[PDB]
């Protein structure tokens, strides 16, 4: 149940996931049961929040920073450190308004790029209607 | 020139500079002027400044298509002019006797 | 000297910086004078970038040091521009006007040309680095009044190097400079209009003849 | 058309039917040189000069207009002649309305700048032909 | 004539004038003249405030219905077609 | 939710109207819409600088007499643009169609 | 041969006209704009060279000296015409597509 | 006491600032100019002066809005390349018409 949650893009609320598997798998032997590994449960936080962070850039082109702190369930100063980290690694690309009002997920567009998507829309339409017409013809004889 | 320089300017400042009697008199000569879009501004009397109406980059706007349209026709006209005319001396020269 | 004496300060800037190296003393206005004048023509013409290479790092000007007062006044001015300390720039401007432009005969007539240009060029560089400034802030830096600034800048805007407008009420000086596609549109449309004028004149002429 | 055998899923038995496959022409090299040599016509559309593709622009519109009509009339026939509901054609038409270009896209604003580039290079190339004729 | 001219100008300036400003600018001597003129300009007076907003939009709408017109705006399709036959003459 | 956007020819509707439509508060609607994308039942983008959902993709809904009627209109409407244009385009440059 | 068969040998297609409302990508329009203009810059230097003098006797002499063989004036005209023609098709199709669909 | 030490310790100053400046600004949009001072350890007046000089050099070319205390940094602004090629082409045509007329001076 654990493994499939983290793959799927569904929002994963950190202290909720933490709490549920806390009395079972944190106490489960060596991997989390070890003395050094007690600190590998805490580090599990980063891991969770970064998968949601990744999904949400995709989905929200524009989100308020304020809101984003709530969903990931973190301190605001921390979240912002983490936005910077993932942009630095170039995993995501973002534009951060420092007072914390808006965080804008912006991947580079250019003029050519936008027009190239539109050029296809036009052509794809004309092909669809053509195909349909032969299929109108088929049904007339079958009736 | 004053709207060009100062974007937002109180009627008070205009009046003192150019000697014009009062803020009400300046508003009337300006109101007429902007209809015709000489000055290109809009008055705000309920605040008290006059704010230039920018167009900024006009490439961004659709202005260049109209510019082009005319010019193309001018080029086209010269080509036809070249062509009718070029023939004129040639017709004479052929018919005259040559060695 | 010819180009310097006349209104075209473009050719002068070129001719004179290379006369530094090839100075011939024989029947000519002293070496000290030439060096000062080169700097003057330097400042009017040359871009901030192009001043650095050719005038500041110019090996001769550094060899000659500042000894004569006029050389010192003009040289110091150059420096604070690049370094962009605009506390010390405007005091130097006052000095160069008294001791350099007015007593030199050539630059008595061009005093007006040179000082108007310097005011516009420094203010242009500062506007480029700011989307927005206060009037109090620009003024305070210079060491001129808010009133003083407001008049002197409105002379320079319609000649168009500053490229700014001033919101009096908010007191902001906002800066609007094109760098986009519009730049490449203006250059094209103007050059191509200049070409058409020539085609008409010449074509129509040859048909008649 | 190729005879395929598939369950028509609607509460109707296995149906055997003729599903359209687009077809194209093709010529063997050996035939083709001879096809071309036989032909010598100026063509309704060859993708030749300006005037030829221009004819095709007038044709292409009138093409679409007849083509769309066929759709409107099928929709009548379903509720008036009880032609079997084919959820498949109607599904494809949903994709047409759904993926439909709209205006006020930033894509219009992009096309609008592009318009200006296409005339501006045209304008200059017009001006250049002036110089050649004058020569 | 004076009042008509100013009224036309002040459309471009703003949408709203306090009741007192309309009376002053156009040289109305009574508030009766003010509210009369507003009706003839298709502006309602609701809560002692005019409302130029109405008529401006409505005038654009009516103008769009005329027949002269295709060549006056100049369609993209139209622009190309002219140049093509300019060449193919 | 998937139905309400479909019938509208407008392909963006605010959250607040969706809040009414689904009979759940606006806190819950924002989350639901994040899940709608994951599944891929709807696709689009999410803007909380106007509290809008702008869709670019909507699942085909089930065929009903009512919805067909909307289809019939749409293709009639487009058909008039085509007609208007081709006749205007005929006239301009009448002489060259070689 | 018959005139029923000639119709068959050419083959009429619907994709002759369907290809006329297909709008190819705009990266490709950019490339053509860029390329065609740059090319004629190169032969425009050569053209300056052509007409520098060129007015002294014997036509043959002129064609070797000013390289009027493989004519640069003519090549400028050709590149110009092809691009000019296409950029007009390109505006014409795009205008038709946009109103007609939506 | 050592002029060389001074010269090269001033180059050392500015370089050390630049390496750190790059790190602060890669997430962009609109960083606060205050936020810079915290990290760098230089005062708000000192931030402004260094930053203005470097805008003119064009090593990261941005603009500073004082009214909001933000630094927006811009990189690769778009400009018509098609038109760049056309400016040289029109330039050639202009010489050419002067030469052509000169050839055509024989008509007179």
């Amino acid at each position: 149940s654990l493994v499939k949650l983290f793959t799927t893009n569904e929002l994963m609320r950190w202290p909720i996931v933490q709490k549920t598997y806390e009395p079972v798998l944190n106490e489960d032997d060596l991997a989390f049961g070890g003395e050094a590994n007690k600190h590998h449960w805490e580090d599990l936080q980063k891991r969770v929040i970064e998968h949601n962070l990744r999904v949400i850039s995709e989905y929200y082109s524009r989100i308020t920073l304020l809101r984003l702190n709530e969903l990931l369930d973190l301190t605001e100063s921390q979240t912002e450190t983490y936005i910077s980290d993932l942009v630095n690694q170039g995993i995501i690309y973002a534009k951060v308004n420092r007072p914390a009002k808006i965080v804008n997920f912006e991947k580079p567009k250019n003029s050519s790029q936008l027009l190239n998507e539109w050029s296809h829309n036009v052509d794809e339409l004309l092909e669809h209607i053509e195909t349909i017409g032969h299929l109108i013809t088929k049904e007339e004889i079958m009736h | 020139i004053i709207s060009l320089t100062y974007k937002k300017i109180s009627l008070r400042d205009i009046c003192l500079k150019l000697n014009l009697d009062s803020e009400q008199t300046v508003e009337y000569m300006v109101s007429r002027a902007i209809r015709d879009g000489v000055i290109e501004a809009k008055i705000n009397h309920e605040d008290g400044f006059i704010e230039t109406t920018e167009l900024l980059n006009i490439y961004d706007s659709e202005d260049p298509q109209q510019v082009f349209d005319e010019r193309i026709k001018f080029a086209n006209q010269l080509h036809d002019e070249y062509l009718v005319s070029m023939r004129y001396p040639e017709d004479k020269k052929t018919q005259q006797n040559e060695k | 000297i010819h180009c310097l004496a006349v209104r075209n300060f473009k050719e002068a800037a070129k001719l004179l910086v290379d006369s530094l190296a090839t100075f011939t003393s024989i029947e000519l206005t002293s070496y000290e004078s030439i060096a000062t004048y080169a700097s003057v023509t330097g400042l009017f013409t040359l871009e901030r970038t192009d001043l650095k290479s050719k005038v500041i790092d110019s090996p001769e000007l550094l060899s000659l040091i500042s000894t004569t007062a006029a050389l010192q006044s003009i040289s110091s001015l150059t420096i604070s521009l690049y370094a962009s300390d605009y506390a010390s720039y405007f005091p130097y401007l006052l000095e160069t006007y008294a001791n350099v432009l007015i007593p030199c005969k050539y630059l008595n007539r061009h005093a007006d040309f040179f000082v108007r240009e310097m005011r516009r060029k420094v203010y242009a560089q500062l506007l480029e680095s700011y989307k927005t400034l206060s009037l109090k802030s620009m003024a305070s830096a210079f060491g001129v009044s808010v009133a003083f600034l407001d008049n002197d800048l409105g002379k320079f805007i319609p000649n168009k190097q500053l490229n700014c407008v001033i919101d009096r009420v908010n007191g902001i000086v906002e800066t609007n400079r094109p760098d986009n596609k519009n730049a490449q549109y203006h250059l094209l449309v103007k050059q191509g209009d200049g070409l058409l004028t020539k085609l008409q004149k010449y074509g129509a002429a040859v048909r008649l003849t | 058309y190729v005879a395929i055998e598939q369950v028509k899923d609607d509460g109707t038995s296995t149906e055997k039917t003729f599903l359209h496959l687009p077809c194209t022409i093709e010529a063997e090299e050996a035939e083709e040189i001879g096809v071309e040599h036989l032909l010598r016509d100026v063509r309704d559309q060859a993708a030749g000069g300006l005037s030829i593709r221009l004819t095709n622009q007038l044709k292409s519109l009138k093409g679409l207009q007849s083509k769309l009509k066929d759709v409107v009339e099928y929709l009548d026939k379903v509720i008036n002649k009880e032609l079997p509901i084919n959820h498949t054609i109607l599904g494809k038409l949903q994709d047409v309305f759904n993926l439909l270009p709209n205006l006020g896209t930033p894509d219009d604003d992009e096309i609008d700048v592009e318009n200006h580039d296409r005339i501006n290079i045209s304008n200059n190339l017009q001006k250049a032909l002036t110089v050649k004729t004058n020569d | 004539a004076i009042r008509d001219e100013i009224a036309k100008n002040t459309e471009l300036s703003y949408d709203f004038l306090p009741l007192s400003n309309i009376k002053a600018l156009l040289f109305f001597n009574n508030e009766k003249e003010t509210e009369k003129f507003a009706l003839e300009r298709n502006w309602p007076i609701v809560n002692s405030k005019v409302y130029f907003n109405n008529q401006s939009k409505e005038k654009a709408d009516y103008e769009d219905e005329m027949m002269h017109e295709e060549d006056q705006k100049t369609n993209i399709i139209e622009k190309a077609m002219d140049y093509a036959i300019s060449i193919e003459n | 939710l998937i139905e309400t956007v479909f019938v509208k020819n407008i392909r963006m509707l605010s959250f607040e109207d969706i809040s009414k439509a689904t009979h759940l508060p606006k806190d819950n609607v924002e989350h639901l819409v994040m899940r709608a994308i994951s599944l891929g039942l709807l696709k689009g983008s999410i803007d909380q600088v106007n509290e809008l959902v702008t869709i670019s993709w909507v699942q085909p809904r089930i065929i009903s007499g009512d919805q067909i009627t909307k289809m019939k209109d749409r293709l009639v409407e487009w058909n008039d643009q085509v007609e208007k244009l081709g006749k205007k385009m005929e006239a301009r440059g009448q002489s060259i169609w070689v | 041969k018959t005139a029923k068969e000639t119709k068959m040998l050419m083959n009429l297609h619907k994709e002759q006209w369907q290809s006329g409302l297909k709008m190819y990508d705009y990266e490709e329009k950019e490339e053509s704009n860029l390329a065609a203009t740059k090319s004629m810059v190169k032969i425009a230097e050569q053209y300056s060279k052509r007409i520098e003098e060129e007015k002294e006797l014997t036509e043959e002499e002129l064609k070797t000296r000013y390289v009027g063989r493989q004519d640069p004036k003519k090549h400028l005209s050709e590149t110009a015409d092809e691009t000019l023609e296409n950029n007009i098709v390109s505006v014409l199709t795009a205008g038709v597509n946009s109103v007609a669909i939506k | 006491g050592d002029e060389l030490t001074r010269s090269h310790f001033n180059a050392l100053y500015d370089t050390l600032l630049e390496s750190n400046l790059c790190k602060i600004i890669e997430p962009f949009e609109c960083v606060e100019i205050s936020h810079i001072s915290k990290i760098i350890g230089l005062d708000t007046q000192q931030v402004e002066g260094k930053l203005s000089q470097m805008i003119l050099d064009k090593i990261f070319y941005g603009v500073l809005d004082q009214g909001n205390g933000w630094l927006y940094v811009y990189e690769t602004p778009n400009q018509d390349a098609t038109y760049d090629s056309a400016l040289e082409l029109v330039g050639q045509l202009n010489k050419v018409v002067d030469q052509l007329f000169e050839k055509a001076s024989v008509l007179y």
